[PDB]
């Protein structure tokens, strides 16, 4: 929806080490609230 | 040849109405009666034609107006139901709690204990039909009604309970309702009230219904059938039912006054209303509860004005 548009954050740094590079993904949500801009009868 | 009731005097000790009566059978003495003073009174009657004797005990340790209360058939216990959303069972004898029952959201407007005072129902104004032990444990939360519950009461078995055990209540969703208590289900949904049912009470053989409210309309069923027999009409509200254990009768407790009715053969027996000293015709005190006596042969009824007013059948010419 349009709360990942106003509310999360990410991203992504490819960390460079001796045997590969790996993909360090952060994604951090800050508070929403802080946003300050006859009769019948049955029977059974 | 007629069947006569006369006004046999008064008992007075309340400081509010009278909602609730309930007699004895072990002690034909004996008569506890629930009141909005928030405490029951216990009598032990000495029949004379103006007065009463002795006013046994009063039970206070309600927070609230007690709405209803029955004995049991010896008439050592007794069980109240109040406005402070709690039951309590005491001893007529001394006044002593055997125990509290808190479990109801709201107010407790009715409570019956079976034949062999061993389960006791209550039914409040949180739609919540409950079923306790007698040490004040629930064991059964029978939900189904969608407005108030204004009355729960226990069927009288015929057949030495052969493992039915029924109740009755009566709904303020303009229905009545049928438990079977052995796997805590519905068993049957008695439809046919247009406004709101104050009361209801099942026949001393265990086959019949009468349940009448804001309409005026004491509507007979057959339980044992399971269909609608007929509807009698009552005219004005009918806040209390109740069956003779003798006789065939059914006496009401309409705004205007105790309306007795007969089933066989079909007609009004009385229409029962006191002289009142200083009223307006739409302030005159009407009958909220009524109890019918050990032999049939007397009937008390709890009023408006805090008074208990009592009734005895006579044979005229």
């Amino acid at each position: 929806g349009q709360p990942v548009n106003d509310f999360i954050d990410t991203a992504t740094r490819h960390v460079l080490m001796r045997q590969g590079v790996l993909g360090i993904k952060v994604k951090i949500m800050r508070d929403p609230a802080k946003s300050r801009t006859a009769p019948s009868v049955k029977d059974y | 040849s007629n069947e006569v009731l006369v006004l046999r005097g008064t008992l007075e000790g309340h400081n509010g109405w009278v909602t609730s009566l309930a007699t004895s059978a072990g002690q034909p003495n004996l008569l506890l009666s629930a009141s909005r003073d928030k405490t029951l009174i216990s009598w032990k009657l000495t029949g004379d034609d103006q007065k009463f004797g002795v006013p046994v005990r009063s039970f206070k340790g309600h927070s609230h107006i007690v709405q209803d209360c029955t004995l049991t058939a010896d008439g050592a216990y007794a069980l109240s139901a109040s406005w402070d959303k709690t039951l309590r069972l005491w001893d007529v004898a001394t006044g002593e709690t055997y125990q509290r029952f808190v479990g109801h959201k709201s107010d407790v407007m009715s409570v019956d204990i079976d034949k062999k005072a061993s389960m006791i129902i209550s039914g409040s104004r949180d739609k919540t039909i409950k079923v306790w032990t007698i040490k004040g444990q629930c064991l059964a939360t029978l939900l189904g009604h969608n407005d108030w519950v204004s009355q729960v009461r226990v069927v009288p078995n015929e057949k030495a309970d052969d493992d039915s055990v029924t109740i009755i209540s009566a709904g303020n969703d303009k229905m009545v309702k049928a438990w079977n208590l052995n796997q805590f289900q519905i068993e049957a949904d008695f439809i046919g009230h247009n406004s709101n049912i104050n009361t209801l009470t099942a026949s001393p053989d265990g086959t019949l219904i009468a349940s009448a409210g804001k309409d005026g309309e004491i509507m007979l069923w057959n339980l044992a059938a399971k269909k609608a027999m007929y509807t009698l009409s009552a005219q004005d509200e009918v806040f209390s039912l109740a069956f003779s254990p003798n006789r065939y009768w059914l006496a009401a407790a309409t705004a205007t006054g105790i309306k007795v009715f007969s089933l066989d053969p079909q007609y009004l027996v009385d229409d029962l209303r006191p002289e009142f000293a200083g009223y307006s015709k739409a302030a005159e005190p009407h009958a909220v509860s009524l109890a019918w006596s050990a032999d049939g042969q007397t009937l008390f009824a709890g009023y408006t004005d805090n008074v208990i007013r009592v009734w005895q059948v006579m044979t005229a010419n």
